[PDB]
RNA sequence: CAUUGGUGAGCAGCGAAGGAUUUGGUGGAUUACUAGCUAAUAGCAAUCUAUUUCAAAGAAUUCAAACUUGGGGGAAUGCCUUGUUGAAUAUUCUUCAAGUGUAACCUCCUCUCAAAUCAG
RNA sequence: UGAUCCU
């Protein structure tokens, strides 16, 4: 007659010294844990419902920024830690992202600057009167390159320690060189933007004034392709994971993203904006394009989606002119029309914290969960939303109601 | 898998000459150990009514409601006694709702919420009569049938009435809720229960589960085997995952008061003057038929696993506590709680109930479950649609 | 119960377990500490008459203005309730639906009606000295302290005779 | 002086191997006594288990079923009712209105008193 | 996500 009973021996659940943690027996069997639909569905709505309460996506600007405007911001693609904007009016002011102030600035140009680029600090500032000045950073102006064309870009290149500038026409300079070495075209147009890739770094794609997209073959000195494209575009951006595909920004609101072994068919198309997308910038990590319009806003949305997951917006900045991404994936640089340049969250619910293993493996598991509970529609309306403005809410109404009527 | 570190307890013949049913709880008193042979409490309060047991969903804590004035909630395992309350209404049951700091009684009238300390929080207005009350804390849901043909809905977070759902179908024999889909089974005359979700007005599914009224009715821990008794001396083993009876024990000496489910497996019928468990009686096939006496001791015809016969008592209710081995069955004097080997589960999981819990552990943790409370319209029939 | 977060309230937004809608404010409570009664279903025992007056005070309201049964039967509701003195006027009818409380009702109770006479220093001593048999209503001593007491019968509240207290003062 | 106040001393006086006080626990009564338990004509009481199970008997408001609500408003969203619409096979369900409709659901009341204090 | 009010 076997008499045998639970024993709990009260030592081994509660424990011995007083400083000591619990110890926490668990028994992952389903009948113990009834409902691991619905309390992890909890889970993620009190998450994404917190994720709307951390939307917090503001951090400061940059120093008191420009009083004329910024038009382009260059970005040394070592250092994390400083950036440089150029002015319309001609004032180049140099950032250092930990103090946020002015870590040095120059009387560039009495003309516009129109482009930022930096190659061996050393930065380079393209202007309106046909003249490149190299600038460095602990003074100034080491040598000036001087161009047939106004200057309607820059791009920097990394390897050769070269760079091409963007004009009437784009003809390539040396560091050393005072005179550029060759002069392309693939027509005979003003040419908007220019960009190297960064890796196979020979390759450049080439805006096109008259609604062309060109791409530019440095071992050709000849372009290999051109899709003379509907309408002409703003800017430019090859992402750095991928290195054979880049989007560009076009003169409709919307955003065209290219393929270099497939011009014919688009990689993909963005229109969550309502005006002319300024400036696109990819993510070191190769996951979301963040794009600035000529309206008062910018936006973040990842590749393969095609819509805005994120919007950006505030009073005190309009028609934004750039946007320039981290080199950490974690803040975006936001340019200005009205010349302050705001340091803006990648995630405004993403920290900066570097978190403690409790909070930071359930922080993991909740976006887990956030992922696996996505399409709910219940979870959709937290998901989606967040303050628009009320003429780009108007405009995005506008623009359902002329493609409603379009088919 | 062989992360649980703690093993039930069994009971075992040792010959078919020597029987399983036959221990006695004084003779079960010699061998369990200290703590746990002590858990057995004999608490003789005999002069107001007959006592209704509940346990929190944690041990820790023992709510006891006599039939005459009687309101009591021990901190049970130690010395301390939180509530003892003595409203001259007549009461019918009680329950925790959240913790030890809040329960709710159900009265001649109105049902109560009541604090650790006996003072009173919140009367109810609505709840004009109340049979059964009984909680889901992942609803936090106090769902009470009283006598009335309606049944409420209380969602204490709030504070306020979820919903109210009149069943025609008279005076609340039973009710049961289920641990592993918060539907509530109701129990009527007809030899009806109900299923019932806040939300359908009519219930999710009728059960003609017996003849005459339904005594009781008592869910497992996986939903799956739900034990009726009706008052025609019949027990039904409804299987609720497909709606079938597997076993109808019938032609009891007498019917059943009440019915309870261990969490291993056990399962209790307390005709009243006798409290009488079973092992693995819930499983599919009818050697697994709970009967009272196999003749020429077949393997497969089935014993009954524990026995014990209440002498001067017809005792009210019952219930495991749910992380050990014993079950509180309340008779007119008192309460005892009987030593069984293995009807409560050995390796309870602290991340969903916390048998040894710190009050700074305890205020997390209720915050932890009031941030994981369903809205009232996710009770549904299965908890994965 | 907890202080709780500036990131738990947001997500807890409608919870409460000390006062409800339900619950009416715990309003009952406070003429249950007012006045001290023992039970807590004697509000409730007034309160379920005192709609009943109201109920009929509405639709006595409702009939024709000069109606000659309206204008006598709520005479005969106002000297009713003006002869147990549960409203303090009864020249306007405004106070059938006004001045008809659980409080003022609940203040024609008997230990209130020794408390405004000064026999007692506090209002539970009146009731200790209720359930001590200290008191009478004229004729009869009362052992009950929840005595609904008329205006009428108000001259009748003596001591008792023999008593211990009677002698205190 | 009455102390009719007690302390305080005392004494007469009472007065059998102490007197006086205070309290804990338990038992007895506090209604008029026919035995305990159980499945109960019987068995038990050291035991009902390896006769307790077969057997019979056993299913209406064709869905009567808040006799239970503090009082006013309303009652959006629900429900109820019929009006009205579609579908499936004489009935449920989709759709929709009308309801000084409504114990769901929103507010107002069901607190402020010859109680006391306080300036005048 | 949204929708009210006052010059």
């Amino acid at each position: 007659m076997k008499i045998k009973t639970i024993k709990r021996s009260a030592d081994d659940y509660v424990p011995v010294k007083s400083t000591q943690e619990s110890q926490m027996p668990r028994n992952l069997n389903p009948e113990l844990h009834p409902f691991e639909r619905a309390r992890e569905y909890t889970k993620a709505l009190n998450a994404t419902k917190l994720e709307r309460m951390f939307a917090k996506p503001f951090v400061g600007q940059l120093g008191y920024g420009h009083r004329d405007g910024v038009y382009a911001i260059a970005k040394n693609y070592g250092s994390l830690n400083k950036l440089a904007t150029g002015s319309a009016d001609g004032v180049i002011k140099y950032w250092n992202m930990s103090t946020r102030e002015e870590f040095v600035s120059f009387k560039a140009h009495y003309g516009l600057v129109t482009g930022l680029c930096v190659t061996q600090n050393f930065m380079l500032s393209c202007s309106d009167d046909k003249t490149v000045k190299l600038w460095s950073i602990n003074e100034g102006l080491i040598r000036t390159f001087d161009g047939e064309s106004a200057f309607q870009g820059i791009d920097s290149h990394r390897e050769n320690s070269t760079f091409a500038t963007g004009g009437a026409k784009i003809h390539l300079w040396d560091v050393n060189r005072l005179k550029p070495v060759s002069d392309l075209s693939w027509g005979a147009d003003n040419i908007t933007s220019l960009k190297f890739n960064q890796n196979e770094t020979d390759i450049l794609a080439s805006t096109g004034s008259d609604n062309s997209i060109v791409l530019y073959d440095l071992r050709t000195n000849s372009p290999t392709q051109k899709i003379v494209q509907t309408m002409r575009t703003n800017a430019i951006c090859w992402n750095p994971m991928e290195a054979f595909n880049f989007v560009t920004a076009n003169e409709d609101h919307n955003a065209y993203y290219y393929d270099m072994r497939n011009l014919s068919r688009s990689l993909n198309v963005f229109k969550d904006h309502v005006s002319a997308v300024m400036d696109v910038d990819f993510s070191p990590t190769g996951d979301e394009i963040v794009t600035g319009s000529y309206d008062k806003s910018i936006r973040i949305y990842k590749t393969n989606h095609g819509h805005s997951r994120e919007i950006y917006h505030t009073k005190r900045m309009q028609h934004v002119f750039q946007v320039k991404y981290s080199m950490d994936s974690k803040y975006i640089i936001s340019g200005s029309d009205d010349g302050n340049v705001r340091l803006w969250r990648s995630k405004a619910w993403e920290r900066s914290n570097v978190k403690t293993t409790r909070e930071k493996n359930k922080l993991e598991y909740d976006e887990k969960l956030k992922e696996r509970f996505r399409h709910m529609p219940e979870i959709k309306r937290i998901s989606r939303h967040r303050h628009v403005p009320q003429v780009i809410k108007k405009a995005q109404e506008i623009k359902n109601i002329e493609l409603s009527s379009i088919k | 898998d062989y992360l649980l570190p703690e093993s039930n307890g069994y009971l075992e013949p040792e010959n078919e000459l020597e029987k399983t049913f036959k221990v006695q709880q004084s003779e079960i008193k010699s061998s369990v150990d200290v703590s746990t042979a002590n858990k057995a409490l004999d608490l003789s309060l005999k002069e107001f009514g007959p006592y209704h047991i509940k346990y929190a969903k944690n041990g820790t804590h023992l709510l006891i409601t006599g039939r005459k004035g009687h309101v009591a909630s021990m901190d049970w395992r130690k010395g301390q006694l939180r509530a003892e309350l003595f409203l001259n209404e007549t009461c019918h049951s009680a329950t925790y709702l959240q913790n030890e700091q809040y329960f709710a009684v159900a009265q001649k009238k109105y049902t109560f919420i009541y604090d650790h300390e006996g003072t009173e929080l919140h009367r109810l207005k609505q709840h004009i009569e109340a049979r059964h009350l009984d909680f889901l804390p992942y609803h936090y849901l106090l769902v009470t049938a009283g006598e009335t043909g309606w049944l409420k809905y209380h969602d204490v977070s709030t504070g306020q009435l979820v919903s109210e759902l009149r069943t025609k179908a008279g005076p609340t024999m039973a009710m049961a809720q289920n641990p592993w889909n918060a539907v509530m089974h109701l129990g009527h005359s007809n030899g009806t229960v109900s299923l019932w979700s806040p939300s359908m007005p009519e219930p999710l599914v009728k059960l003609l589960s017996a003849r005459g009224p339904v005594n009781s009715i008592a869910i497992d821990r996986s939903g799956y085997y739900m034990a009726t008794t009706g008052a025609d001396r019949s027990m039904k083993i409804w299987d609720i995952r497909n709606f079938k009876q597997l076993h109808s024990v019938e032609s009891l000496p007498t019917p059943g008061t009440n019915v309870s489910i261990s969490d291993t497996g056990l399962l209790a019928l307390s005709r009243g003057p006798h409290v009488t468990l079973w092992k693995d009686a819930l499983k599919l096939s009818g050697d697994s038929k709970p009967c009272f006496g196999s003749m020429g001791g077949n393997p497969h015809r089935n014993t009954p696993y524990m026995s014990h016969l209440f002498a001067g008592n017809k005792v009210e209710n019952l219930g495991f506590v749910p992380f050990e081995d014993l079950l509180g069955v309340g008779h007119q004097t008192g309460i005892t709680n009987l030593i069984v080997p293995g009807a409560g589960e050995a390796n309870y999981d602290a991340l969903e109930l916390n048998p040894f819990e710190t009050k700074k552990q305890r205020q997390e943790q209720e915050v932890r479950t009031l941030l994981n409370k369903l809205p009232a319209d996710t009770i549904t029939l299965d908890p994965n649609s | 119960v907890r202080k709780l977060k500036h990131h738990e309230q947001k997500l807890l937004k409608k919870v409460d377990f000390l006062e409800w809608k339900q619950d009416q404010g715990h309003r009952d409570t406070q003429v249950m500490r007012t006045y001290h009664i023992q039970n807590r279903e004697d509000y409730h025992k007034y309160n379920r008459i005192c709609g009943d007056i109201r109920r009929l005070a509405n639709k006595l309201s409702l009939l024709p203005p000069t109606d000659p049964f309206r204008r006598k039967h709520e005479q005969l509701l106002l000297d009713k309730l003006y002869a147990m003195g549960v409203l303090t006027t009864k020249s306007k009818i405004s106070d059938l639906e006004n001045k008809v409380t659980v409080s003022a009702i609940c203040r024609r109770r008997l230990p209130v009606i020794m408390h405004r006479l000064k026999m007692a220093e506090t209002i539970q001593d009146a009731v200790k000295f209720i359930e001590q048999g200290h008191v009478r209503v004229g004729p009869n001593l009362i052992n009950d302290p929840a005595y609904l007491v008329t205006r009428n019968m108000e001259d009748y509240v003596t001591w008792v005779d023999n008593s211990k207290i009677k002698k205190t003062l």
